[PDB]
């Protein structure tokens, strides 16, 4: 019932004002802290603050005192990160979550959002995603399948449903070729369906 | 600091009348006034607080009125078993100052003494200080003079009499009278006087009397 | 207070680990503990003395014993393998809350051997797989090397070191190279080294094809 | 805002009834609304049986000076509800303590003031009330019914007694230095030596700011700066019913441990609520004592937190030449 | 279940001490106005002492400077301590309880307990028997020179109450104490006369001699 939302991602400009958004659903969102944790790309996670959306109220991290503000919207249910200069360290993963108090001695954020991915990019996106890939011999443990991606940034999205007959297992990650990015991936659960079939793919790229 | 007065220092009624007993403070001292009750040889049993308030167990009959210098324990109908002292205390100031004592004593028809007596034991004769003691039981009227007996001349020495409290039940007293005498006189004296021993009711020659 | 923590806790196999964290704060305020796997986000699993929220697994406990906080995983399993927080309340603001520096962790596993599936492939063949695999870290790290020309490489090789996968917790992993099938067809060797093929399992194959 | 902090003014009548000893941090905090504490003091130490409070509750106590800064707050607790709560104690006067001139003692049952070394309490048997000069109790009409208006109870000085946190011996004594040197002319303050003093005046009146600092006397200041921080502890919110009253010790436990009961903002903020899904007929709900709260005195260079902090009307002994 | 019971009270030198106790089962004591009384023999009531709840004390004009009432949270005793006392405060004392819902009555006393100042000694009953004589139905106990002044004289153990008349003691020529307890029956054939317990006091004996006919 209780969730907290938040954009899949956001990309902008260094320098420019940013603003990302979580919005509660499921609870009296005037009723609970919502915390702001950064976590920087292959690093640790850091705690920004805590505000109050029932008076917009805000506790700081003393690291984070004036890079980032905290904003409150009650009637729509949403707590806001703003930047107003985005500079080129803020890449990375903001996530928020909802305080859960139990007197004097418990803060547990219980509920977490999924996260805003926020690159100081200083480049553009574009994705293509085709590849014939007719089916073949080539062995042994390598079945046959197909697999498609390419494009800058990194939202995924691909939500093809198969697995019994071929390119149905979980999707491999993305790796930084330069400006872009290698393909997906295709293992197949027995190899006597090696011959395969063109699936519906479904790829989004948010960007 | 603070005087009290109990007026009637000592009052005697009939059962079933009506006893009031008055009690002045040389101060007010407003309601904090209150009556107790003690019976010979107890503790004090408060019969009311408050100078009108009755304690809870004491008997409707006792009631109390008042307030300022001026106060009132009032008995409806005197019970045999009210004889006692009762005491006016105030609790206004610290030093819970008691008045002095109202003895109740209750009156009765006129009961006739019962007369016994005993000559000393062994162990009195051989101890030295042989003792002949007269009893009487159960008579209202305390007036009950006794004149010893040793050969028919009076006697004012060695003579101690001893008086119980008033009955609880009748209300009647008894007392008991000893002549200590040495061994020399108690074995020289074999005959006793039985003379003439007073009373309210009409007994003047009953008098027990012993030999050896 | 700061709330330290180890920065990494040694692999505990399949016994029990003590994950503590300390500070002033932890005398008087009970401490919760988050866990966050590799690409997911952070899931509180205590958030009082021992109390554990549904769905947790009951091998996580929470214990006090004064100045510090731990979190005991009696059974640690292939899951247990992420980052653990504590988070409490700040000593000095009673609004306020502190965060821990986070705990790393390490298990066991059990080797394979599976290589990139389908290589896509084109009409001409840009390059093989050729490419050594460290799958399946038996203990520490030991990334293979390729070899264009039985030397070390120095063309532009994608490297697809994969985080832990949530339905098989080993770290498989996946590589191949473009190279646009025209230099490739003047060498024919191709050999990727693992160095530890007892555990990584090396699915090196020979291509020695233009 | 200057009314009750829980409970209405209370309406007794039997003054013969019990005082109960309450555990619980609500319920001693409604006794003190109630002015339940004074007629407490008034029973152990003057002879005296009823309540004080009558229709009027501690928001109705007489204070001197009549203009009172800390009345207007509610939550801001005095030496005699820091007293019911263990804090402190207020003492029996006895005849070596001086009565301060300046309140209309006419009158009065309970009257209390700070002294130099603690506070002290003066009462007045039953039926009986203080004098124009308050050094005596006479015997009164209007207090024969036990069950008096909360004018007849006076507070002495603008005092808030909080909780301390202690200091070293050492950085009291530092203090005490500062202040002798604040206060060179004083050398007794109601009979205790302040300065060594050779030929020294009568007691006179001395209208001084003050904070005790749980030590062996209080530490008297000309030049200081007070700041208060609202610190949103456990015992700045009181837990009601809402027409049944404070709620019980376990009720009151379980919500400012539980995080379940309701509350205002500031509640919810520090300690959690659950509002809507009615477990019980109706929970109980804590809210914030109005009070400014809790007083950090910055004086003679070094910031305390006293036990309590106030201006008040003291005797002082000056030097004679 | 609620009481106070003396204890400490006995014979004392002139310019003694003593200290009188008062044990108290279902009250406080430390919650309570806790006061003495003392009663001289065939006088009335005299407040003594009194301690508030809140500790202040006050005592009687008489009383000042030499007594000290004090309590004592354990045990839940109240004491009186007694110095320099004189022939003037031999007298039985009180511990009661003056509750303020009462408008501090008196409600509960203690027993009491009899203090005698005087500078002579203690000495035994010596009691003897007055079986009935031929020419006149009771039995009676003689209890002859003793100095202490608190006798008990209960006959069957407590058993016999009807008819029992233990009668005031009265100062003896010498200087001591004499009781002349006696029971009227007109006839029970040896059954409960006698055989029976007579007297104990202050020292430690209780003779228990019989009145058997002569
Ligand atoms: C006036 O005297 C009162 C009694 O002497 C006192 O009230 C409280 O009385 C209770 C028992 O009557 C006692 O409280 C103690 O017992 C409880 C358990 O029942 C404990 O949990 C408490 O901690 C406490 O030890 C005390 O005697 C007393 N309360 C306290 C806190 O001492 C009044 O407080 C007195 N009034 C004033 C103004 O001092
Ligand atoms: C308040 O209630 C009544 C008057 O309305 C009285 O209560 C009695 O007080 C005495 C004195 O201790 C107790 O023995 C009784 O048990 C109380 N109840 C009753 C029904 O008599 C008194 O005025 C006040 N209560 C108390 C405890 O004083
Ligand atoms: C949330 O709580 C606040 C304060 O108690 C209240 O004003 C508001 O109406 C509540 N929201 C809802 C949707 O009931």
């Amino acid at each position: 019932e209780v969730q907290l939302v938040q954009p899949g991602a956001e990309v902008k400009k260094p320098g420019e004002s940013l603003k990302i958004s979580c919005k509660g659903s499921g609870y009296n969102f005037s009723n609970n802290w919502i915390g702001w944790v950064r976590q920087m790309p292959g690093k640790g996670l850091e705690y920004m603050g805590i505000i109050y959306p029932g008076d917009s109220d805000t506790r700081y991290n003393p690291s984070f005192k004036g890079q980032v503000t905290m904003s409150a919207d009650r009637s729509i249910s949403t707590a806001y990160l703003q930047w107003s200069s985005l500079k080129a360290s803020d890449t990375a993963i903001y996530y928020c979550a909802r305080l859960y108090r139990r007197g004097w001695t418990t803060d547990a954020f219980d509920i977490w959002g999924q996260g805003t991915r926020v690159t100081a990019s200083s480049a553009s996106t574009k994705g293509p995603s085709v590849f014939p890939l007719a089916p073949s011999s080539k062995g042994g443990t390598a079945a046959l399948g197909c697999l498609v991606k390419d494009y800058f940034p990194e939202p995924v999205t691909v939500s093809w449903n198969s697995g019994a007959l071929t390119s149905g297992v979980h999707t491999f990650p993305a790796v930084l070729q330069s400006s872009g990015l290698y393909s997906l991936s295709s293992v197949v659960t027995v190899p006597s369906s090696s011959l395969g079939t063109q699936t519906y793919i479904c790829n989004v790229n948010h960007k | 600091d603070i005087q009290m007065t109990q007026s009637p220092s000592s009052l005697s009624a009939s059962v079933g009348d009506r006893v009031s007993i008055t009690c002045r403070a040389s101060q007010t001292i407003s309601t904090y006034l209150n009556w107790y009750q003690q019976k010979p040889g107890r503790a004090p049993k408060l019969l009311i607080y408050g100078a009108s308030s009755l304690q809870s167990g004491v008997p409707s009959r006792f009631s109390g009125s008042g307030s300022g210098t001026d106060f009132t324990l009032t008995i409806s109908s005197l019970q045999p078993e009210d004889f006692a002292t009762y005491y006016c205390q105030e609790s206004d100031s610290p030093s819970f100052t008691f008045g002095q004592g109202t003895k109740v004593q209750i009156k009765r028809t006129v009961a006739a003494p019962s007369v016994f007596i005993f000559p000393p034991s062994d162990e009195q004769l051989k101890s030295g200080t042989a003792s002949v003691v007269c009893l009487l039981n159960n008579f209202y009227p305390r007036e009950a003079k006794v004149q010893w007996k040793v050969d028919n001349a009076l006697q004012s020495g060695n003579s101690q009499e001893s008086v119980t409290e008033q009955d609880s039940k009748d209300s009647t007293y008894s007392l008991s009278s000893t002549l200590t005498l040495s061994k020399a006189d108690y074995e020289k004296h074999k005959v006793y006087a039985c003379e003439v021993t007073h009373q309210g009711l009409s007994s003047p020659v009953t008098k027990s009397f012993n030999r050896g | 207070s700061e709330l330290t923590q180890d920065p990494a806790v040694s692999v505990a196999l399949g016994q029990t680990v003590r994950i503590t964290c300390q500070g002033d704060t932890l005398r008087r305020h009970y401490a919760a503990w988050y866990q966050q796997k590799p690409g997911q986000a952070p899931v509180l699993v205590i958030y009082d003395k021992n109390t554990r929220p549904s769905g947790i697994p009951d091998r996580f406990s929470g214990s006090s014993s004064g100045n510090t906080a731990s979190l005991t995983i009696t059974g640690a399993q292939a899951e247990d393998e992420a980052d653990y927080y504590c988070n409490s309340r700040d000593s000095s603001d009673n609004l306020h809350v502190v965060f821990g520096g986070g705990t790393k962790l390490t298990v066991l596993g059990q080797p394979k051997a599976a290589p990139s599936v389908t290589l896509f492939p084109p009409s001409s063949e840009e390059l093989q797989a050729n490419k050594a695999t460290l799958v399946c870290l038996i203990s520490d790290f030991y990334p293979g090397a390729v070899t264009v020309a039985w030397k070390a490489d120095s063309s532009p090789v994608k490297a697809g070191v994969e985080t832990t996968t949530p339905s098989k917790q080993s770290n498989n992993k996946y590589a191949a190279s473009s190279y646009l099938s025209l230099t490739p067809e003047q060498w024919k060797s191709h050999r990727s080294y693992s160095c530890q093929v007892t555990h990584e399992g090396s699915t090196v194959e020979k291509t020695v094809a233009p | 805002d200057s009314g009750p902090i829980i409970c209405a003014g209370p309406i007794h009548s039997n003054k013969s009834a019990d005082i109960p000893h309450l555990l619980g941090y609500s319920e001693k905090i409604c006794q003190i609304d109630r002015l339940i504490h004074v007629s407490s003091w008034l029973r152990n130490h003057s002879q005296f049986q009823g309540y004080v409070g009558q229709r009027g509750g501690r928001s109705q106590v007489s204070y001197y000076p009549a203009e009172n800064s800390y009345s207007r707050w509610s939550g801001l607790l005095s030496p005699c509800d820091a007293d019911w709560l263990g804090m402190l104690v207020v003492k029996k006067a006895k005849g070596s303590d001086m009565i301060v001139p300046g309140p209309s003692y006419k009158g009065k049952v309970f009257f209390e003031r700070p002294t130099f070394d603690g506070y002290v309490g003066w009462g007045c048997g039953s039926g009986k009330s203080r004098t124009e000069s308050g050094e005596l109790c006479s015997s009164d009409s209007g207090t024969s019914s036990g069950l008096l208006p909360s004018n007849r109870v006076l507070w002495i000085g603008d005092v808030a007694c909080q909780p301390m946190t202690p200091i070293p011996e050492e950085t009291f004594l530092e203090l005490k230095s500062f202040s002798q040197s604040e206060f060179p002319d004083i050398c007794k303050i109601d009979g205790i030596v302040f300065n060594q003093c050779e030929g020294e005046s009568l007691p006179q009146p001395f209208d001084v700011a003050w904070m005790d600092v749980g030590h062996s006397h209080k530490i008297i200041m000309r030049e200081h700066k007070t700041k208060w921080v609202q610190e949103s502890s456990s015992k700045d919110f009181v837990c009601y019913k809402e027409g049944t009253g404070p709620c019980s010790e376990s009720e009151e436990k379980t919500c400012k441990t539980s995080g379940s009961c309701r509350g205002d903002m500031q509640f919810c903020k520090v300690a959690g609520c659950e509002h809507g899904e009615e477990a019980s007929e109706a929970k109980c709900r804590c809210s914030l004592v109005h009070k400014p709260g809790e007083v950090v005195v910055s004086y003679g260079g070094m910031r305390v937190r006293p036990k309590c902090y106030g201006f008040s009307r003291m005797m002082a002994t000056l030097e004679v030449n | 279940e609620v009481q106070l019971v003396e204890s400490g009270g006995g014979l004392v030198q002139p310019g003694g001490s003593l200290r009188l106790s008062c044990a108290a089962s279902g009250i406080i004591v430390s919650d309570n106005y806790m006061s003495w009384v003392r009663q001289a023999p065939g006088k009335g009531l005299e407040w003594v002492s009194v301690i508030y709840t809140g500790g202040s004390t006050f005592y009687a004009d008489s009383v000042k400077g030499r007594f000290t009432i004090s309590r004592d949270r354990s045990k839940n005793t109240l004491d009186l301590q007694m110095n320099s006392l004189s022939a003037e405060d031999t007298a039985v004392y009180y511990c009661a309880r003056a509750l303020g819902a009462y408008d501090y009555a008196f409600d509960l006393w203690g027993q009491g307990n009899l203090v005698t100042v005087s500078s002579a000694s203690t000495k035994g009953p010596s009691v003897f028997p007055l079986a009935p004589s031929s020419k006149s139905a009771a039995l009676g106990c003689l209890v002859k020179d003793y100095f202490p002044e608190p006798v008990t004289v209960s006959w069957n153990s407590g058993a016999l109450t009807s008819g029992v008349h233990t009668f005031p003691a009265v100062l003896q020529s010498s200087g001591l104490y004499s009781l002349s307890s006696v029971v009227t029956v007109p006839s029970s054939s040896l059954g409960t006369q006698t055989y029976i317990c007579n007297v104990n006091h202050k020292p430690s004996n209780t003779k228990v001699d019989k009145k058997v006919e002569p």
